[PDB]
């Protein structure tokens, strides 16, 4: 279980910070991924960090957006920088365990089977 | 260059519980040309970091392929629960490799493919299992179908053309990659 918290509503270039909690685990040993699904569209894989704290991200946020985990602080935050209308979308975190460290390629919904609610990320004026 | 169009653009694909191997053997293996497909759902490696697969070799190369649905595909890792993991296709907790998974929707949707529900056992890791005998809840196997307790453990998945993406088919190739004592047959660009 996935609580997501930080999503609302911004102007083109503006901040957000994404939390991803746990409740009933720890993220130590597992991966976590941050999807956004537009209205329609399917979900896309925009950030994801294995236990190896390797690395993901989509083409388009790789300079403004940045993954985090606090393995103490159970937390695992997406900051999203210079944010884009294109980013409009609701957004979910995902947690797979991750027993051996992943190396992703991609990073798809086919990856993880613990899922959030969805926050709503609007950039508009 | 290693025929790796051969595996991943075949036309037919095998039920998990009689998934196939192809050996791949005596090539060079440029990973990031076959990245280039965007149709994979699922792209991870374990035990390599796919940035530094185009410099390593490796003494032998398999291509096991099978179809799931998409919500079965996070089971085709090491270390992993589920049915699939542990009564269709294993891998070990150091499995050396890579998944790759893709929506078949297109080419297996109402198309006649089965998965193992009943086993006695959980699969050792790479074994494969082609039995249709019949298997006896609290009875012994090979019992009457039509009696109670009684069930075949094959089971054809139904990828009706209105589920899911979460049910809809799947063709997964799992790449894994050992390195022994022994002679090179598959290299990558740098390091031919
Ligand atoms: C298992 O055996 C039964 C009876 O021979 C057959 O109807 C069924 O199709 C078989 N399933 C397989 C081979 O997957």
């Amino acid at each position: 279980q996935l609580q997501e918290s930080g999503g609302g509503l911004v102007q083109p270039g503006g901040s957000l910070r994404l939390t991803c909690a746990p409740s009933g685990f720890t993220l130590d040993y597992y991966a976590i991924g941050w999807f956004r699904q537009a209205p329609g569209k399917e979900r896309e894989g925009v950030s994801c960090i294995s236990s190896n704290n390797s690395t993901y991200y989509a083409d388009s946020v790789k300079g403004r957006f940045t993954i985090s985990r606090d393995n103490a602080k159970n937390t695992v935050y997406l900051q999203m920088n210079s944010l884009k209308p294109e980013d409009t979308a609701v957004y979910y975190c995902a947690a797979e365990p991750d027993y051996s460290g992943v190396y992703y390629y991609t990073c798809g919904w086919t990856d993880f089977g613990s899922w959030g609610q969805g926050t709503q990320v609007t950039v508009s004026s | 260059l290693c025929p790796f169009s051969q595996v991943f653009n075949a036309t037919r694909f095998p039920s998990v519980y009689a998934w196939t191997r192809e050996r791949i053997s005596n090539c060079i293996a440029d990973y990031s040309v076959l990245y280039n497909s965007t149709s994979f759902s699922t792209f991870r490696c374990y035990g390599v970091s796919p940035t530094k697969l185009n410099d390593l070799c490796f003494s032998n190369v398999y291509a096991d392929s099978m179809v799931v649905r998409g919500d079965e595909v996070r089971q085709i890792a090491p270390s992993q629960t589920g049915v699939i993991a542990d009564y269709n296709y294993k891998l070990p907790d150091d499995f050396t490799g890579c998944v790759i998974a893709w929506n078949s929707k297109a080419k297996d949707e109402n198309g006649q493919y089965f998965y193992r529900l009943f086993r006695k056992s959980k699969l050792l890791p790479f074994q494969r299992d082609v039995s249709n005998v019949t298997y006896g809840s609290g009875k012994n196997d090979g019992c009457n179908p039509s009696e109670a307790d009684c069930y075949w453990p094959l089971l054809k998945y139904g990828f009706t053309s209105s589920v899911s993406q979460d049910y809809q088919p799947y063709r997964v190739v799992v790449l894994s990659f050992e390195l022994l004592n022994a002679p090179a047959t598959v290299c990558g660009p740098k390091r031919s």
